[PDB]
């Protein structure tokens, strides 16, 4: 039920992400290596993976 | 973005599919086991684009539907028991599970009885609630496949680290791959499997390879855009005709061949695989995830021993949700679908769960 | 919600022919909580709703009457604020709020606003006049108000604030009418409760015709699209408080569309489909990828999926 | 015969009623408490003949509807228990009760599980079965008001005489007069009562006199022909206007002022009055009839102690059958009536019982 | 749910009755004094009372 | 029971115009258990049913074709007996059973009888031709077959045996037709499954008209009345295998009734009501005492109440 979002801010294991314009927080307990440059997949407020240059 | 939703792409794929299916020997039944996938197929009405000999059926891709009544009822018993012990427990559960029916009533009815039932959206919301009320024990009726078992097993780590004490969960997590196997073994037919995208994000392609090698059924880890499914349906039609039995990571943009090893390990830390009960489907071996003997403290069932009444029917008379979860029929093949059973007044879970095959068919008014 | 009041006309726009015109009489209550929301408030909502109720029936807003039921202990500034919006909005039509009444009840309820209105239509229009071949037009984006309010509830904030579309659209309808002739506007319906999907199904059902809509032509804001997916609800089923669906004779489809776009409230207007002889009483949606499925009206108020 | 069904008679009465109701101060709500009566009123559409200010409402006149789920479930538990003890019991129950729903399933479902469930028509049919199988214990789930409590308490005599051993019954018998009282006391309104004809055959007018003297509500022991009810509605409209509070035995042709003393005594022999539970209505004091301490042997519950699960809802979400049994609403005042709830697929008992107010409204398609 | 019937035969406490033409047996444990001349009220195969010259 | 076979014409009397007439083609199966019942048997039931299926569509029985599926180990005398009835009945029309076929299956089933038939109608009739004002006629008593068979099951025996009415009624229809003209018979329906109530509702629903029936005019045997009350089922909902409902132009109501009564199979025929403009699609019943209620078609096969 996940939608893709652009990470705009990171604060330890508590990144923040944007989805087509929505600001929502996202835990990073599954993706410790997330830089604001990365785009993540959010599932119930969590990060499961990071996208690729597909 | 667009390229993954583009009508051009879709119409090229649809054409390609149409051509291949033309020289196909009979009827090909491709199956998917993720609710999100069913929603994708139905929302964009992909079925209204596929050849007459190409069929797409749904599998047990709903974590809520297959959650046993026995456990739901058991959780309500703990609620009353805990109260009979001066313990007013805080119950957190997903929006749809909150409404799931059982002969003993739903969690929503327990709410209309004074009990504190709060609809969360993520295991974290529950976590947020726990600290905000360290006086009362906050428990989360936790259902879900690999995709949702991760966040949970990830928050238990932040529970072990912080050594938090009022953070419990009722574990009714399930394993996708196994169910797919029990199905092949039990008669359900299909020549190809559209592996659930995000379930594959966690357990990676690796987690699926074993079904192909064992049963020779081609697979495709597909995404969720309309083109993703259309692309996957194409590959399966080919692999079937050419005689292959290999997995293809169509969703490679978001899937690592080995999946996320962090989550894997983390889950394997707090949960151990056990034989589980799938509502309306029966007992599937090694398909459940109950907390390991060690972290027996995070399982609300540790503190309260309860006696769930015997002879509690899984579904109400008439509900063919069991056949719908097995890919043996679509919700339109049900005498109650659209009549006595609708989201407003549902009969079986298949119509309650946000990812229920039936709720999705009604919601988008299948053609 | 039982239609006892019907058999005990009633409960829908009423027409009363007089002279060579028809008096259109309507009334609607409001229990909107909170009284305030992004882009508007109960006051504007009340006036806009009623003005629009008259516009879709082809009547020019002649006057409004407002009855307010105020609960004892209501922030006075709130009430003043609401009254300002009503007077502010009514002047946007323009249409005078000729009469009123006020009541104070001990019950704690903040406030309820009951609005009535009368209009004159020389050429009445109803959701039962859609004919096969006719073009279906929507005057603006879909899902604004509904999503706006829901997002406020769920904390969801947006880069540039997403707000309700609540506003009267008599100007939009008048525009079309004065540009193509009332005789050429076959049917109208305000996509409020239950959204666009409900509105279309109604026209289709009351005109005994099938309506084909192209998902690719339905105007939806990027904010609405994102918010809709997150909450798990389609923007087609959420309320609109400043839009009108218009079924126009095919030969005037293009003329009408331009007329709407020439206005501020119809700036994003567009042609979303057509009436057909097949599937009478149903609404058929052609998805972006060329697929097809029905656009069923929700059973009850939506919740996140 | 004819005179009791004659259209002339009826049209004279209807006219007389119409006239009286003309000078009536307000709205008169006459109530009856027998299913057969509701069927009479609805079948001949008497309501479509009464003035706007004259209303006839139904009461808890269905022995099956008000039968507690707790007992139905309990009887099924005994069935399984008895089996777990090498005892294959023969279950006899009326046709409608056989289908009554409970969160644990109906007696019909127990039949689809190998258990021997046989639909009888009279307590005797059960008796006939007992002797024909003295090897197995034959039990009859026995519900019913005074009218059916008699045959049962009469067959127990032929059971005591013959000293029969495999003849048991699950006693869920109920008392009509008491319920009528609990209703007056609980808010239900009405200016006159059409006393159930055959219930009065057994307990006679005597059995009713106490309600009139205590609450001043005029009564009429009416028969069942269309004219019987029309005649009774007439009297009540009068007694109300003239200020009386007396009982009138309209059904005198088949009722003795003191009723049948034989049955009375016989019943009082095997049964003792006790506080009982009325499904969807609550606990009515002195409204039940469980076998006396002495004949504790004829009660199947004596042999088997069982534990009925707690928190078993009386009706499913939406069923307003409780309000229908109280005369607080007709089945047409129910959101599910004719929609999700019909005899084919019922929600509440009011639609299952042969004498259910709802089954009768659907069956004769009320106008 | 009872219908009226004419008793055509009696055999101790096991009378037989006719209803507009149907032959059906009826226990007499509640009405020991029933002669074939009497008309009775049958409720689930039993006799609850006897009619009158109304 | 799902109508998949419909969308996968189909499943109803078919007409094929040829020359100046129309060929009427039908087929129906029988799984009646027991094969034998008071007043008839599966064989007569098979022929009577099909002949009647053609009569209500206004076609004269031209020929019958019979396919029998016999289960291994079927009392041969039973089968011979059944075949006698078929030949005996077919001659009562008259109508020849021109062709046949037989199959033996190992499955224990006694026997199934599938009958097809063709008829010629110069003036087709359907249950969709009822017009307002028209008279409704039933050719005989109601509840015979249904009650007959049920009584056999429940031991219930009768003074003079009560038996099924199973029998072809082409003669009855032909009579009326030849007496008032086909143009004057607006609609017909055989009250078999679901009984008279179902038949009337169908005519009413397929002709979009309300049908008023007077309970006092519906022919019912004294045996049926008693048996119906005992089993707790109304004779209106039980099957009839030798009756026809006929909607006739009002001006020929009396003429038709007499024509029917002049025959043996229409001896008890009678006029039970009329078509009305109100309550379209419904059947309104005026009870004996002057009351009114709808005559709803049962949901499923009846059981004692
Ligand atoms: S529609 Fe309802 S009733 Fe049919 S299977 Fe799906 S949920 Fe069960
Ligand atoms: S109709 Fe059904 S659901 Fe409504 S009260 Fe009567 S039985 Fe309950």
């Amino acid at each position: 039920l996940a939608v893709p979002g652009k990470v705009i801010e990171v604060n330890g294991p508590v990144a923040v992400v944007d989805f087509g314009g929505v600001k929502r927080e996202v835990r990073l307990d599954l993706m410790p290596d997330t830089k604001p440059g990365d785009w993540v997949i959010v599932h119930t407020g969590f990060a499961i993976e990071k996208l690729d240059e597909k | 973005f667009e390229a993954y939703r583009s009508r051009e792409v879709a119409m090229k794929l649809v054409e390609k599919i149409r051509e291949e299916a033309k020289t196909l020997d009979g009827e090909i039944r491709i199956m998917h086991v993720c609710g999100t996938h069913e929603d994708t197929v139905t929302r964009h009405g992909i079925r209204s684009l596929l050849p007459e000999n190409v069929k797409v059926v749904s599998g047990p891709g709903c974590p809520v539907c297959i959650t046993p009544v026995e456990d739901i009822v058991a959780m309500q018993l703990i609620m009353r028991k805990a109260r009979e012990e001066g313990e007013e427990i805080i119950l957190t559960t997903f929006g749809d599970m909150y409404k799931i029916p059982t002969p003993m009533g739903s969690f929503a009815d327990l709410k209309s009885e004074g009990f504190d039932v709060r609809i969360v959206y993520g295991i974290f919301d529950t976590y947020r609630i726990a600290k905000e009320n360290p006086d009362k024990t906050v428990v989360h009726f936790s259902p879900g496949f690999e995709t949702t078992t991760a966040p949970a097993a990830g928050m238990l780590n932040v529970a072990a680290q912080e050594e938090l004490e009022n953070f419990k969960i009722y574990s009714v997590h399930r394993l996708t791959p196994p169910a797919v196997e029990v199905l092949l073994k039990q008669g359900t037919v299909f020549q190809g499997l559209i592996a659930p995208g995000h379930v594959s994000t966690i357990i990676g392609v690796k987690g699926w390879e074993y079904l192909t090698e064992k049963y020779g059924i081609p697979q495709v880890v597909a995404g969720f855009e309309p083109n993703d499914v259309l692309m996957a349906i194409l590959m399966l039609i080919r692999m079937y005709k050419e005689g292959e039995a290999r997995i293809i990571n169509e969703y490679e943009r978001a899937v690592k061949y080995e999946g996320n090893v962090v989550a894997q390990k983390m889950i394997d830390k707090f949960f151990e695989v056990v034989d589980a009960k799938w509502r309306a489907l029966g007992v599937f071996p090694k398909s459940g995830l109950e907390l390991r003997k060690e972290w027996k403290d995070f399982e609300i069932r540790s503190f309260y021993k309860v006696e769930v009444p015997k002879n509690l029917p899984d579904l109400e008379k008439g509900c063919r949700c069991g056949a719908v979860l097995r890919g043996l029929a679509l919700p339109t093949d049900c005498p109650l679908f659209g009549k006595t059973c609708t989201p407003r007044h549902p009969v079986g879970p298949c119509m309650v769960s946000y990812e229920g095959t039936c709720q999705i068919f009604y919601k988008y008014g299948v053609l | 919600l039982r239609d006892v009041i019907l058999k005990t006309a009633l409960d829908d726009g009423a027409t009363i022919p007089f002279g060579d015109k028809h008096i259109v009489f309507t009334i609607d209550g409001h229990t909107v909580k909170p009284l305030f929301f992004p882009g508007g408030d109960i006051g504007r909502l009340a006036v806009s709703g009623t003005v629009n109720d008259l516009a879709v029936m082809g009547a020019e807003p002649i006057a409004l009457a407002n009855s307010m039921i105020i609960g004892e202990g209501l922030d006075m500034e709130v009430l003043k604020r609401v009254l300002k919006s009503m007077d502010e909005t009514a002047r946007e039509v323009p249409v005078p709020i000729v009469t009123g009444d006020t009541k104070v009840v001990e019950d704690k309820i903040e406030m309820f606003v009951i609005t009535a209105g009368i209009g004159i239509a020389e050429h009445p229009v109803s959701d039962a006049g859609a004919k096969v071949g006719d073009a279906v037009l929507v005057s603006g984006t879909i899902g604004d108000h509904g999503i706006a309010l829901m997002s406020h509830r769920e904390g969801i904030a947006f880069e540039t604030e997403l707000k309700s579309d609540v506003a009267p659209i008599w100007d939009v309808v008048k525009a079309v009418a004065e540009t193509i002739g009332w005789e050429n506007i076959h049917a109208m319906k305000d996509p409020t409760r239950a959204g666009l999907s409900n509105a279309l199904n109604e026209i289709a059902r009351k005109s005994n015709v099938g309506i084909l809509v192209r998902e690719a032509d339905i105007p939806i804001r990027p904010e609405v699209r994102a918010a809709s997916e997150m909450l798990g609800i389609s923007p087609y089923d959420v309320a609109n408080e400043g839009k009108v669906v218009m079924v126009v004779a095919r030969e005037y489809a293009e003329e009408a569309l331009e007329a709407m776009r020439k206005t501020e409230k119809g700036r994003n207007a567009a042609i979303i489909g057509e009436v057909i002889a097949d599937y009478r009483g149903k609404v058929l949606l052609e998805t972006g990828i060329g697929g097809k499925r029905f656009m069923e009206p929700p059973e009850g108020d939506p919740v996140p999926r």
